[PDB]
């Protein structure tokens, strides 16, 4: 059969931003950053880009935990900007994907 | 995207779908299935890309299945409004939502059904006892329809891709007609993961956009398989 993906653990015991860590460190995070720079710059309107910088500090309170620490723990650890990892985690709500 | 639940001559539950997206030479590369631990034991599982949080395939060991698939309905400033105003969720953090905290099937089925949601999307609900097979037709507020098996009278599985079941499917992109006719020939006594696998691997079920197939039974937690599409 094709190859069966990798398959990992994630303690929710663990704080929200250290959870998927364990994960990351078994990638070469650049290739993350490299295809989150093809799906957005080939999707995303600049007015969405502004507006989701213009509203992240409202996104982050009023969206749920854990997923909003989460975000932000990989984010940090990948040196990626806040408002693109939120752009990738609501890539279905934008529709523009 | 492709997700099928169907029932064997035996009364268990088969869960299986196809993730279709551009973009498949990096996000092949990314695809994992996590195993989510509460205090050392496996709580659910579910496959993503690293680096997103939302689950669109999942398992709650012996409760239920879930996978989730687009529907493209209404207009970019209701998911705005759902999203900023109305206080509606993500569409895959409801399934991962759900598969923590649902405690059986058919809790399940009424969060994933009533949950407001900021987008339309298509759940796919399996679960363990006869019977337990839905097809949730969302709208951003509830429900546009619910669609269980009806083994009994025939209808021993379901098939769900990106249109309404009760519309005519479009021509110009029509996998659930093969999806069906592979079921239909597979049949309800030889129906297994492996059988369920063979389905989601034709064309176009299997097409230029497949970037993997899960299959899935949460009455049969361990064979859990996902498995990347010529990387
Ligand atoms: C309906 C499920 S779908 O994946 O096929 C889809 C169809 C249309 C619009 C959005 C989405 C969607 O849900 N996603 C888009 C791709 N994605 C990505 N996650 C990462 C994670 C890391 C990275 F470097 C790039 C990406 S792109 C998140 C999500 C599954
Ligand atoms: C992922 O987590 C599971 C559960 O915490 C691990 O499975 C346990 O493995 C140990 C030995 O390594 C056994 O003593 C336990 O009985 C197992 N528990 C269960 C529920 O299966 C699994 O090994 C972990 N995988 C990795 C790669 O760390
Ligand atoms: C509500 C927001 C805008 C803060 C965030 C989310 C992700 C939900 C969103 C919601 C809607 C949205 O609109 C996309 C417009 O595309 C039209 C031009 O092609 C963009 C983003
Ligand atoms: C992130 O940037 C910091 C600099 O503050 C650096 O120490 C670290 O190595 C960087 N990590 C990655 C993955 O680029
Ligand atoms: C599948 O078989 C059932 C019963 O024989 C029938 O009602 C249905 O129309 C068939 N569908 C296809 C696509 O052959
Ligand atoms: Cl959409
Ligand atoms: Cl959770
Ligand atoms: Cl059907």
């Amino acid at each position: 059969s094709p190859p069966a993906a990798p398959r990992f653990n994630v303690s929710l015991d663990s704080v929200p931003e250290l959870r998927w860590l364990p994960v990351l460190r078994h990638y070469d995070l650049d290739l993350v950053r490299a295809a989150m720079a093809q799906v957005i710059g080939d999707r995303v309107p600049k007015w969405v880009h502004v507006l989701i910088g213009k509203v992240v500090l409202e996104l982050e309170r009023f969206l749920p935990q854990p997923f909003t620490g989460e975000i932000r723990g990989m984010c940090d650890f990948m040196n990626l900007s806040l408002a693109d990892c939120l752009l990738v985690n609501l890539a279905y709500e934008s529709s523009v994907f | 995207c492709t997700s099928i639940v169907a029932q064997d001559s035996r009364g268990h539950i088969y869960h299986g779908r196809n993730l279709d997206y551009p973009f498949g030479n990096v996000l092949r590369k990314l695809t994992v299935d996590v195993q989510f631990l509460k205090n050392g034991q496996i709580a659910f599982t579910g496959t993503t890309f690293i680096g997103y949080v939302g689950l669109w395939t999942g398992q709650s060991p012996h409760k239920f299945t879930v996978s989730g698939d687009e529907r493209d309905k209404g207009w970019w400033w209701e998911n705005a409004i759902a999203a900023l105003f109305r206080r509606h969720i993500p569409v895959s953090w409801l399934i991962r939502a759900t598969l923590s905290e649902s405690e059986n099937f058919e809790a399940a089925v009424g969060k994933l059904a009533k949950t407001p949601l900021i987008a339309d999307v298509y759940y796919i609900v399996g679960g363990t006892s006869p019977r337990e097979g839905v097809v949730i037709t969302r709208n951003r507020d509830g429900p546009a329809d619910i669609w269980p098996l009806d083994p009994l009278n025939g209808a021993w599985f379901r098939v769900e891709t990106n249109y309404d079941h009760w519309k005519p499917a479009p021509k110009e992109d029509d996998r659930r007609t093969s999806a069906i006719k592979a079921l239909n020939a597979t049949g309800q006594a030889n129906l297994s993961l492996e059988a369920l696998f063979q389905i989601l691997s034709v064309v176009p079920v299997y097409n230029n956009f497949t970037i993997y197939t899960t299959v899935m039974s949460a009455g049969s937690p361990d064979k859990y398989m996902t498995r990347i599409r010529n990387p």
